[PDB]
């Protein structure tokens, strides 16, 4: 204040007040507070392996039993990261990938009706969900509206990875039946693994009575 | 998944820190949050919106006044914890007093 | 033709279940007999 | 795009035995609209 | 847990903690808001930068941090290395020019305090597009890009309050995308209302009359679903193809389009025009096919139009 | 040419899946009910994915 007069001791933000000239300091400092996966992505990178096996390695052996078995399982999973397995930070995305259109596609049927694979709506969903996200970026970031949408893009992510795992999106209000979803399609009746053990149909066959 | 794989990696009991802040808008510190509470910086811990607004924005508060009455708005300096604004306007919050919006001058 | 029938190539089954797992963020990659990268998607 | 047509495929369905030409056709009837 | 209260007791809580005074409250956010606008103008003058720029510096310092690098004309900057020259450089503009910051910083700040009081109004105008073909955190957000659409274009010195001038962009921006992300393929703006109104006739004669009566829209199935004895099979098992290559596509309307521009030209723009983009560019009619004369004359020239372009004496 | 002794499954970095990837899925837009033909940059491109 002043230019050098006065100077402001308490930690807080400045409140500039243009009618009694007087600054205010309300309680307050740069809280690095983060809320969603972007906060966690951070968490992963900064992370030290080897210190925290070197870490678990203490809290097994010395504290005495009924504690440790946690630290057990979860030492497990840090020594498969240290092993031949990656850095932890990609367990979050940022980059989607998307599967190729034939494998789940879109087909035009009496004329004038279409047959949809609901992967396909799924995508659609994130793309709606991302787009809106950067326009609601450029148009000005009211937080709790900038974070619905972020709320709303994990949801769509959950969605066409994984149905059923936190109640299920449905395609329209008549058939309330989950999507098929990325998950659903390596598992389940058919799947992927499971069909090509289970037995196909064969050209060159056929039946007769004996 | 069955054993978390993110929350036995990072530390927070692995069920329910994690499910509170990835879909909701709780939050976790990252890095030094300097700032008072009940305690100084909590590196690693969890908090509400409540006690995270209480970060941002500070601890402003609202009192009205029916038309009409107005006790002691030339103490538009100062306040203290449970202090007499008007006849039926008691402020717990402590901190100072302002004028909102006039009437009479 | 008058041939005898080749089997693959690679087959449907194992190109499809890469990347329909590839759709999941999950690097499958195809080894040599060293560990060595096999493109398995025939240029 | 790409075509279909749903009268080779419902003959295809009656033909692989899964249920009588009863229950295929509540499902094209279904199939044609509500 | 479950996200359906989660974004109310999200925006209840502080449209509890500010719920506007209708005229206190309300007009004075959207004066500092404007106090914004106007400093922010005279900034652009003294320094010779980009008003939007300006604005957006503003909008950085004020939310703390965070990385939203976007700008008509311009789509990034470095952000978190630059910000805080342009923060010193307005540290330099003396008394007569800084407070035009002062007023610009808390004129952008109001705008967030502005919308964040003001999102109940969205929770009720979203309520009546409930069945509307978007899930309701669809709505609100598309709802919420109309509230923050209105907040660049009010006017506070005209004396009609915000609660009902942004009922019509919140309206307006909702009504947009149901017209766009409801069916798969992007529907017309028409549509939208010509098939919501045959479903209020359609429950207006269904009430009585019993009937099923006489005299491009419909909606899909997915692609598995448990067919037969509520079994294993997925409807895609049982579709053989028609074929591969679909040919008579391009190489057709290759001729196609060519060949007409030919036979097109080689008449008079005048005649050839009104059917070329009447029956070919947006819709149809013939009640109104004429730019400026009779409808007999439209029908008379048309049809000769043709003849003579059909086969030339 | 070669032999197909082993298979492991990673985590992928966003870097690799970006390069598995030709191009970016740009807007939600399927196909448009008028010309059954892929939409401005959708799911079903022929840039991106391959010619139908």
């Amino acid at each position: 204040a002043d230019g050098g007069k006065v100077k402001s001791d308490v930690y807080g933000r400045v409140e500039v007040d243009l009618v009694r000239n007087v600054v205010r300091v309300v309680e307050s400092y740069d809280i690095d507070a983060r809320m969603g996966a972007e906060a966690i992505q951070q968490l992963l990178k900064e992370l030290d392996l080897e210190a925290l096996e070197k870490e678990l390695l203490e809290e097994m052996k010395h504290p005495s039993r009924a504690r440790r078995a946690k630290a057990r399982k979860r030492l497990e999973v840090v020594r498969a990261f240290l092993d031949s397995g990656n850095r932890p930070e990609w367990m979050i995305l940022e980059a989607v990938p998307v599967l190729p259109p034939d494998l789940r596609p879109m087909v035009q049927v009496d004329g004038g009706r279409f047959a949809t694979s609901d992967l396909n709506d799924l995508y659609r969903r994130l793309i709606n969900r991302n787009n809106r996200l950067k326009k609601l970026l450029a148009q000005g970031a009211p937080e709790i509206i900038i974070r619905n949408e972020k709320r709303m893009l994990q949801e769509a992510v959950d969605a066409l990875l994984d149905n059923g795992r936190r109640g299920a999106p449905v395609t329209n209000p008549g058939s309330d039946r989950p999507l098929r979803s990325l998950t659903d399609i390596l598992s389940g009746k058919q799947g992927r693994f499971r069909q090509n053990l289970l037995g196909k149909r064969v050209d060159y066959s056929g039946r007769s009575v004996i | 998944d069955v054993p978390s794989k993110i929350g036995t990696l990072l530390d927070l009991s692995a069920t329910e820190l994690e499910q509170v802040l990835y879909f909701s808008k709780y939050i976790v510190l990252d890095p030094k949050g300097a700032i008072l509470n009940g305690v100084p910086v909590e590196k690693r811990q969890l908090l509400t919106d409540e006690e995270y607004r209480e970060l941002r924005y500070g601890k402003q508060e609202t009192y009205p006044l029916p038309p009409g009455v107005d006790a002691l708005v030339k103490d538009g300096e100062e306040v203290v914890k449970g202090q007499e604004l008007a006849p039926g306007v008691v402020s717990r919050l402590d901190g100072v007093a302002l004028y909102r919006f006039p009437r009479r001058v | 033709k008058g041939e005898d029938v080749p089997e693959p190539s690679v087959p449907e089954s194992f190109r499809v279940l890469v990347k329909e797992l590839q759709a999941l963020a999950l690097d499958v990659q195809t080894l040599d007999e060293k560990d060595n990268p096999v493109d398995i998607f025939e240029g | 795009m790409r075509t279909v047509s749903v009268e080779a495929i419902v003959e295809a369905l009656v033909a692989e035995g899964a249920l009588r030409p009863e229950e295929i056709a509540d499902f094209v009837e279904r199939i044609t609209t509500l | 847990k479950i996200s359906t209260s989660d974004p109310v007791r999200q925006y209840l809580h502080e449209i509890g903690q500010v719920p506007l005074l209708t005229l206190e409250e309300e007009v004075e956010l959207a004066r500092k808001v404007e106090e914004g606008m106007e400093a922010i103008k005279k900034l652009s003058e003294i320094t010779g930068l980009d008003p939007d720029l300006i604005r957006e510096v503003v909008r950085a310092k004020i939310l703390g941090s965070a990385r939203v690098r976007h700008i008509p004309g311009l789509k990034e900057t470095l952000d978190p290395k630059t910000v805080e020259e342009i923060d010193q450089k307005l540290k330099s503009l003396p008394k007569e020019h800084k407070r035009y910051l002062h007023i610009a910083r808390e004129g952008e700040a109001a705008r967030q305090h502005l919308i964040e009081a003001n999102l109940r109004l969205v929770v009720s105008i979203a309520k009546k597009y409930t069945g509307r073909g978007l899930s309701f955190l669809d709505l609100i957000q598309e709802g919420n890009q109309g509230l923050i659409r209105a907040v660049e274009k009010f006017e506070y010195k005209r004396r009609f309050k915000f609660s009902t001038y942004a009922t019509w962009w919140i309206r307006q921006a909702i009504n947009r995308a149901i017209a766009d992300q409801a069916r798969t393929i992007r529907i017309p703006v028409h549509m939208v209302e010509t098939i919501n109104k045959l479903s209020r006739t359609a429950r207006q004669l269904q009430q009585e009359l019993g009937r099923e009566p006489t005299y491009i829209a419909q909606e899909p199935v997915s692609l598995e679903t448990p067919i037969g004895d509520e079994k294993d099979s997925f409807y895609g098992d049982f579709i053989p193809d028609e074929h591969l290559p679909s040919p008579v596509d391009a190489a057709t309307q290759s001729l196609l389009s060519e060949e007409l521009e030919k036979a097109l030209s080689k008449l008079s723009e005048r005649e050839a025009m009104v059917l070329k983009l009447r029956k070919g560019l947006i819709d149809g009619e013939e009640v109104g096919a004429f730019f400026g004369v009779t409808r007999e004359r439209i029908r008379q020239i048309e049809n000769k139009a043709l003849r003579k372009l059909k086969y030339h004496e | 040419k070669k032999e197909v002794r082993k298979v492991r499954i990673a985590l992928a970095s966003p870097e690799k899946i970006r390069s598995w990837s030709y191009g970016e899925v740009e807007k939600p837009e399927t196909i448009n009910y008028r010309t059954l033909k892929p939409e401005r940059d959708g799911l079903f491109d022929e840039r991106i994915f391959g010619p139908i």
